[PDB]
RNA sequence: GCGAUGAUCUACCCAUGGGUGGGUACAAAUGGCAGUCUGACAAGU
C-alpha cells in the first residue's frame, strides 16, 4: 500500500515507484535494516520514475520555505499532477509515501484521491533514499548538490533570521585598513619620486616637501629648463606665486645644479607622478566615503568621537557587535586626563551599544551624550 | 505584529517576587548591581540570573545583554521600572540592570531557585 | 515540442496538443521559446479552422483575442521570472526593472515579426502602452499605416 | 601563557586536535579563516616556506567549550575526524562550532542548528566568514521542517538543555544520522531536572538512549571544569542493537 | 653620457621590489572585499590581475550571468563563475560601495601596467648602461648584481668567485665561521643559464658563467671606447652555451 | 545646583616656567654586529 514515494532535494523533487515492499511485521530486524544499508538490495527495493529540477536559487528558496511551512508549492502541485495515476476516490484510493505528517492534509485536500503514509516503514524508505541518493538518480541531475546545500542553507537562514543590509561593518573595517596603509605607501612613493626627481633638480625638493603638490609640480615641469614667466603664471594658476615660490623655482632652475637626465626618465617619472597623484585623490575620496558610511551605519559613535577614530575602535575590537558587547573597561584598554578619558570610554561604550543594536541610529541622542560629556569637561 | 524588543516582561505578582528576592540579595551581598556589573558577571560565569528594567532612556543600553544571556544559558527579565528596582536594590539612583550571583552558601537559596524556575517558565 | 509535433502532424488531436502545451508551460514558465511555439500553434489552429470553413462555404475577433491573451499572460509571467532571476537597493531595482522591460518588449518585437496581422499588432501595441522603445513602435504604427 | 613564549605543536591522539607544549600545556586546533579571533582567544602562529606563508593554530578554552572539556578529561573515541560531517544541535554561537568546524576541515562539512534569533544572527556572521558550516536557524524540534538541508550527517553532537533532550536527539538522529554513527550528548543535571540528583539524571537519560537504540559507548563527567555536566558518547547501531 | 647612471639603475630596481610588495598587499585586500561580496571567486580564480578584471567587468552576479568573459578567462572556468554567481553564499553590495571597489580595481590594474612598463624601461636602460653583461647573463639578475654591489666600478672591482657567491653571503659566513662547506649559488641562481642547468651541472655552470660575467661586467664598466652592442657578452654566451651542452652530453652512468 | 548611564583609585633639579631619567609604537642612516669559497686538472679514446 505504499506504491509511490515522494523524495525531495535542495535542487529538485523526485518521485519513485517502489517495486516491492520490505516486509512489515518485522522491520526492526537485523536483516532488513542491513538490507536498507546495503545498496545491492535497496536498488531492488526502489527505482526512480521522475525528477523535476528547480529553476533558480530564489525559487528553490521560496519552495523550501513553503515545504517547511507545510503548504504545497506550485512546482510540487505540478509534479504530483503529472505523476500520480488518477482514481475514483471512493474505492482503492492511491498511496504516496511522505515524511511530513504535517504536510499530509494539504496534499489530501489538493488531491482527494491520494493517501499520504508516514510510518516507520516509510521513514525507512526515505532514509534509504537520503543515504544512497546520487547513485539512484542514474545521473539525471547535474550539479554539486553539496554546494547547493550550503548556498540554500545560508539563504534560508538569512531570510528567516532577518539579516539586515546597512548594519554591515566589515566595510568600515577594511576601509580604515585601506586609509591607514594607503597614507603610508603614498608617503613612501612620494618621497621616493621626490628623491628621484631631485636627482635632476633638488632645489624643488628642499623648497616644497609637500607631497601631492610635489606631484602636481612634477606634472608641470618637464625638465629644469623649459620654464618661462608664462610657466610662472601657470604655477600661479597652480599653488601660489604670491608666496614667491614660482620666482624661487624659476631662479633655482636658471641656476640649476642638478644634473639633467635622460628624456625617457623624464617621461616615466612623469608617469610615476601621475600615479601618485591619482592615488592621493583616491585616498581622499575613500576617506570621504568612510565618513559617509560611518554617518550612515554608526553616526552615533562617530559623532561622539569621530569617523576615523570610531573606525579604529571597531576594527581593533573586531566588529560592531563585539565592541558593543564587551564591557566598559576593555574599551579603555583599546590624572584628570585619565579621568576624562575613562568617562569618555564609558560614554562611547554607550553610544556603540545603542548604535549597533538598534535598527538605525540617532545622531541627536549621540549629541546629547556629547553635550553631557562636554558639560562635565567644562565642570573641569 | 512583531514582539517588541523588550519581551519578556513580567506581571505584577512576578514583579513582587523578583524585587523582594533582589532586596534580600542586596542585603546579603550576593548581588552585583549595575549594568557593567551584570555584563562582567555574565563574562566571569558566576551569575544566577539577570534582572533589568524596561523603562530607561534609551532601552538599548541594556538591551545588548540578553544576547550574552541566551548564549550562556542564564535567564533574564524586564521589570517595568528602574525607579522601583533602585528603591528595591538599595542604592541612591535608578538602577536598570542587576545580576544575582552564584553561591550555594546562600541563606536565600531555595527562594532564588524557586524564583529562577518561575522565570524559566515565563519563557 | 517534439511530442507535440508527432501528436499533431500525424494525427492532430488538437485538444491533446493544447493539453501538452499547457502542461509543459506550467512546468517551464521560463522558456520564451516554448511560449513562442505555443502562440504559433494556436495561430495554426486559427488559420486551419478559417481555411476549412472557407473551403466548406465555397463548396456549398475572438481569435486575435485568444492570441493576445496568451501574449499578455506570457509577458506577465516572464517578467516576474526574469526579475526573480537574481531576485536590495532602489537604484539597482530601477535599472533591473529597465532591463527586464527591455527584454520583455524585445520578445514582443519578435512576436510582431512573427506576425488579421493589423489587429494583432494593434492589440500588441495597446498592451504595450498600457522612450527609445516609444519611438521605435510609433515608427511601427507608421509602418502599419503603410501596411 | 604570556605573549612572547615559543610553543611546540604536537599531534594529539584524536586526529585534528593538537597539543601545544611550553612551560605549560594547551589544546589547540587548526584555524580555517586566519587572522580573525572569534571570541577573544589567542592564536598560535607558524610559518612555512617556495616562498613563505603563515598558518595559524587556535587554543580551545576547555572551560568555555564543553566538548573541549571532555577532550581534556579524556574520551576514547571522539567521532569527529578531519574528514567526516557533523550535526551540532544547540550552538547558541560558534563558540564550540568554530572549533568543531576547524577540526572537521575543508573537505568535510558541519551543520549548525539554532532556535534563537539573535544568537542566530551572530552565527550567520561566523558562517559568512567560514565555509565549513552551513547554518540552520530553525527551532530544533522539527527535522521534518528542515529536512531540506541534510544528507547522511556522519555524527551528531547535542548541546541543548531542554528536558526532552533524549527525545529531540532521537528524532533528529533517526531522520539524519548514518547507521553506526557516533552520537555524542552533553548531559546537564540541573537543565534536565533539578529535584532529582546528578547520577540518577545521567542514568535515566542513558536509559532513554539505550531504548531508542543508541548503544552508549561511554560516559564522562568533566568534573574539574563544570559541575554536574557529563558527556555521553554513544554509537548508533540500528541493526544488531543488543 | 647622461644615460650612464647606475644610480638610477639601483633606484629603479629597489622600486621594482617595493612595487611588487604593495601590489600584492592591495591584491589581498581587494580580494577580501569583493570576496565578502562573492566568496567563491578567490578560491576559483587566483591571479590578482584577472580577478581585478572580472571586478571591472561586473558589479553584481546578474551582470555576471549576463556579460561575456572571453578574454580574461577560459570558458569552463567562466561558466563555473556563472554558476557560482547564481548560487553564492555572500551578501550583495550597494551602489557607492561598488563604485569604490571598482575604483580600487582600476588602481590595481594601473599598478600592474605601470610595473611591466617599468620593467621594460629598465630593460632598455640596462642594455644601454652595461650591454655585454645584459646579453650574457640576464637583465634582472644583472640589475640585482649592480644594485647589491652599489656602483659599477665596485661591481667590476670585485673578482669572479665573489660574483658567483654574492647572494647567499649569510650561509657563506656561517659555513666559514663553523667549518662547514661553502654555498655555491647566491644571487646568480635565476640566471637563465643555470635555469636550464641540472644539479652539479648547475654548480659548474654557475662557476663558469660567473667568471664570464666578471669579464663582461668589467669590459662594459671601464672601457673608454664602447660599442654598446654586447659583443663580448654575446661571444661569452656562445662560450658558456658550448661548455654547458658538452657537459650535459657527458652522461655519468655506464652504457 | 553629584553618582550604577559609574563615585573614589593604577622617576631628578631650578617656586601652576625651564632643565634631567626611564618605558612602548613609527621613521631615519655609509652605526654596529659584519667577514666577501678554494686555484689545476677534467673528459673521451
Amino acid at each position: 500500500p505504499i506504491e509511490y514515494l515522494l523524495f525531495e532535494e535542495p535542487t529538485g523533487y523526485a518521485v519513485f515507484k517502489v517495486k516491492l515492499q520490505q516486509d512489515d511485521i518485522g522491520s526492526r530486524l537485523k536483516e532488513v535494516q542491513e538490507q536498507i544499508n546495503d545498496f545491492g538490495a535497496f536498488t531492488k527495493l526502489i527505482e526512480l520514475v521522475s525528477f523535476a529540477p528547480f529553476k533558480g536559487a530564489a525559487e528553490a528558496l521560496e519552495n523550501a520555505n513553503d515545504i517547511s511551512e507545510g503548504l504545497v508549492s506550485e512546482s510540487l502541485k505540478a509534479i504530483l499532477d503529472l505523476n500520480l495515476p488518477k482514481a475514483s476516490s471512493k474505492k482503492k484510493n492511491i498511496t504516496l509515501a511522505i515524511s511530513d505528517k504535517n504536510l499530509g492534509p494539504s496534499i489530501k485536500e489538493e488531491f482527494p484521491y491520494v493517501d499520504c503514509i508516514s510510518n516507520e516503514l516509510a521513514q525507512d524508505l526515505i532514509r534509504g533514499v537520503r543515504l544512497h541518493g546520487e547513485k539512484l538518480f542514474k545521473g539525471l541531475q547535474s550539479g554539486d548538490l553539496e554546494r547547493a546545500q550550503l548556498g540554500l542553507g545560508h539563504a534560508y537562514s538569512r531570510a528567516k533570521v532577518k539579516f539586515s543590509v546597512q548594519k554591515n561593518d566589515n566595510h568600515i573595517i577594511q576601509a580604515i585598513a585601506l586609509l591607514d596603509q594607503l597614507d603610508k605607501d603614498i608617503n613612501t612613493f612620494a618621497m621616493r619620486v621626490k628623491e628621484w626627481y631631485g636627482w635632476h633638480f633638488p632645489e624643488l625638493a628642499k623648497l616644497v616637501p609637500d607631497n601631492y603638490t610635489f606631484a602636481k609640480l612634477v606634472l608641470f615641469i618637464k625638465d629644469k629648463a623649459s620654464l618661462n614667466d608664462d610657466s610662472l603664471h601657470d604655477l600661479a594658476a597652480l599653488l601660489n606665486e604670491d608666496s614667491g615660490i614660482a620666482q624661487r623655482v624659476i631662479d633655482n632652475a636658471r641656476i640649476s645644479m642638478g644634473q639633467d637626465i635622460s628624456e625617457t626618465d623624464m617621461e616615466n617619472v612623469c608617469v610615476f607622478a601621475q600615479r601618485v597623484a591619482s592615488l592621493a585623490d583616491y585616498r581622499r575620496q575613500l576617506y570621504d566615503y568612510l565618513c559617509e558610511k560611518m554617518h550612515t551605519v554608526a553616526p552615533n559613535l562617530s559623532e561622539l568621537i569621530g569617523e576615523v577614530i570610531g573606525a579604529r575602535l571597531i576594527s581593533h575590537a573586531g566588529s560592531l557587535t563585539n565592541l558593543s558587547k564587551q564591557a566598559a573597561s576593555t574599551v579603555q584598554i583599546l590624572k584628570n586626563k585619565g579621568r576624562i578619558s575613562r568617562y569618555l570610554a564609558n560614554k562611547c561604550s554607550m553610544a556603540s551599544r545603542i548604535d549597533n543594536y538598534s535598527e538605525e541610529p540617532s545622531n541627536v541622542f549621540g549629541s546629547v551624550l556629547k553635550k553631557q560629556v562636554e558639560q562635565r569637561l567644562e565642570f573641569y | 505584529a512583531p514582539n517588541p524588543k523588550a519581551f519578556p516582561l513580567a506581571d505584577a505578582a512576578l514583579t513582587q517576587q523578583i524585587l523582594d528576592v533582589v532586596q534580600q540579595a542586596a542585603n546579603l551581598r550576593q548581588l552585583k548591581k549595575g549594568a557593567n556589573e551584570a555584563t562582567k558577571t555574565l563574562n566571569r560565569g558566576i551569575s544566577e540570573f539577570i534582572i533589568m528594567a524596561a523603562d530607561c532612556e534609551p532601552i538599548e543600553i541594556l538591551l545588548h545583554l540578553p544576547l550574552l544571556c541566551e548564549d550562556k544559558n542564564v535567564p533574564y527579565v524586564f521589570v517595568p521600572s528602574r525607579v522601583a528596582l533602585g528603591r528595591a536594590c538599595g542604592v541612591s539612583r535608578p538602577v536598570i540592570a542587576a545580576s544575582i550571583t552564584t553561591n550555594d552558601a546562600s541563606a536565600i537559596k531555595t527562594q532564588i531557585y524557586a524564583v529562577k524556575d518561575k522565570i524559566e517558565t515565563l519563557l | 515540442i517534439s511530442c507535440a509535433k508527432y501528436e499533431y502532424e500525424v494525427h492532430a488531436n488538437f485538444k491533446s496538443c493544447r493539453n501538452i502545451f499547457q502542461n509543459g508551460l506550467r512546468f517551464n514558465p521560463d522558456v520564451p521559446k516554448l511560449w513562442y511555439e505555443y502562440v504559433k500553434f494556436e495561430l495554426n489552429f486559427i488559420t486551419k479552422l478559417i481555411n476549412r470553413r472557407k473551403v466548406m462555404g465555397l463548396i456549398n475577433a475572438l481569435r486575435g483575442d485568444i492570441a493576445l491573451t496568451i501574449f499578455d499572460v506570457c509577458m506577465k509571467t516572464l517578467g516576474k521570472h526574469y526579475i526573480n532571476k537574481h531576485k536590495s537597493d532602489s537604484k539597482m531595482n530601477i535599472e533591473l526593472n529597465k532591463e527586464t522591460l527591455n527584454y520583455l518588449f524585445s520578445e514582443s518585437l519578435r512576436y510582431i515579426k512573427l506576425f488579421e496581422r493589423d489587429y494583432l499588432i494593434n492589440h500588441v501595441l495597446q498592451f504595450w502602452k498600457n522612450p527609445e522603445l516609444y519611438l521605435k513602435t510609433v515608427m511601427i504604427d507608421i509602418t502599419l499605416n503603410i501596411r | 601563557a604570556r605573549g612572547g613564549a615559543k610553543v611546540v605543536i604536537e599531534p594529539h591522539r584524536h586526529a585534528g586536535v593538537y597539543i601545544a607544549r611550553g612551560k605549560e600545556d594547551l589544546l589547540v586546533t587548526k584555524n580555517m579563516a586566519p587572522g580573525e579571533s572569534v571570541y577573544g582567544e589567542k592564536r598560535i602562529s607558524v610559518e612555512e616556506p617556495v616562498p613563505p606563508t603563515k598558518v595559524e593554530y587556535r587554543v580551545w578554552n576547555p572551560f568555555r567549550s564543553k566538548l573541549a572539556a571532555g577532550i581534556m578529561g579524556g574520551l576514547d573515541e571522539l567521532f569527529i575526524a578531519p574528514g567526516k560531517k557533523v550535526l551540532y544541535l544547540g550552538a547558541a554561537s560558534g563558540t564550540s562550532v568554530s572549533h568543531v568546524s576547524d577540526v572537521v576541515g575543508p573537505e568535510g562539512v558541519v551543520y549548525a542548528v539554532e532556535f534563537s534569533h539573535r544568537p542566530g544572527r551572530e552565527l550567520i556572521s561566523m558562517a559568512k566568514k567560514r565555509p565549513n558550516i552551513i547554518p540552520i536557524i530553525e527551532d530544533a524540534r522539527h527535522p521534518q521542517k528542515y529536512r531540506m538541508l541534510i544528507g547522511m550527517v556522519d555524527c551528531v553532537f547535542a548541546d541543548v538543555a531542554q528536558p526532552d533532550q533524549a527525545r529531540i536527539i532521537a528524532l533528529n538522529s533517526h531522520m539524519f544520522l548514518k547507521d553506526q554513527g557516533g552520537v555524542v550528548i552533553s548531559i546537564k543535571a540541573n537543565c534536565i531536572d533539578s529535584t532529582v540528583d546528578a547520577e540518577t539524571v545521567f542514568a535515566r537519560e542513558v536509559q532513554k538512549l539505550r531504548e531508542e537504540r543508541i548503544k552508549p559507548l561511554e560516559q564522562l563527567t568533566l568534573e574539574p571544569y563544570e559541575r554536574d555536566h557529563c558527556i555521553v558518547v554513544g554509537r548508533y547501531m540500528r541493526s544488531g542493537l543488543k | 653620457s647622461a644615460d650612464k647612471v647606475d644610480v638610477m639603475i639601483i633606484q629603479a630596481i629597489a622600486l621594482l621590489d617595493d612595487l611588487d610588495k604593495e601590489l600584492n598587499t592591495y591584491a589581498m585586500r581587494c580580494k577580501e572585499w569583493y570576496g565578502w561580496h562573492f566568496p567563491e571567486l578567490a578560491k576559483i580564480v587566483t591571479d590578482s590581475v584577472a580577478y581585478a578584471r572580472i571586478i571591472l567587468t561586473m558589479g553584481i552576479r546578474s551582470k555576471a550571468s549576463e556579460t561575456d568573459l572571453s578574454e580574461i578567462l577560459p570558458e569552463e572556468i567562466e561558466e563555473r563563475v556563472k554558476t557560482a554567481a547564481e548560487v553564492s553564499m555572500g551578501t550583495e553590495i550597494t551602489q557607492t560601495d561598488l563604485d569604490n571597489i571598482n575604483a580600487l580595481a582600476e588602481q590595481i590594474v594601473e599598478f600592474a601596467a605601470y610595473r611591466e612598463q617599468l620593467s621594460n624601461y629598465l630593460s632598455a636602460r640596462m642594455k644601454a648602461i652595461a650591454p655585454n653583461l645584459t646579453q650574457l647573463v640576464g637583465e634582472l639578475v644583472g640589475a640585482r648584481l649592480i644594485a647589491h654591489s652599489g656602483s659599477l666600478i665596485s661591481l667590476a672591482k670585485s673578482p669572479a668567485s665573489t660574483i658567483q657567491i654574492l647572494g647567499a653571503e649569510k650561509a657563506l659566513f656561517r659555513a666559514l665561521k663553523t667549518k662547514h662547506d661553502t654555498p655555491k649559488y647566491g644571487l646568480l641562481y635565476h640566471a637563465s643559464l643555470v635555469g636550464q642547468a641540472t644539479g652539479k651541472n648547475k654548480g659548474k655552470i654557475a662557476r663558469v658563467l660567473a667568471a664570464k660575467a666578471a669579464v663582461s661586467l668589467r669590459y662594459d664598466a671601464l672601457a673608454e671606447d664602447r660599442d654598446d652592442s654586447g659583443d663580448i657578452g654575446l661571444e661569452s654566451r656562445a662560450k658558456v652555451e658550448n661548455r654547458l651542452s658538452q657537459l650535459e652530453g657527458r652522461d655519468l652512468r655506464t652504457t
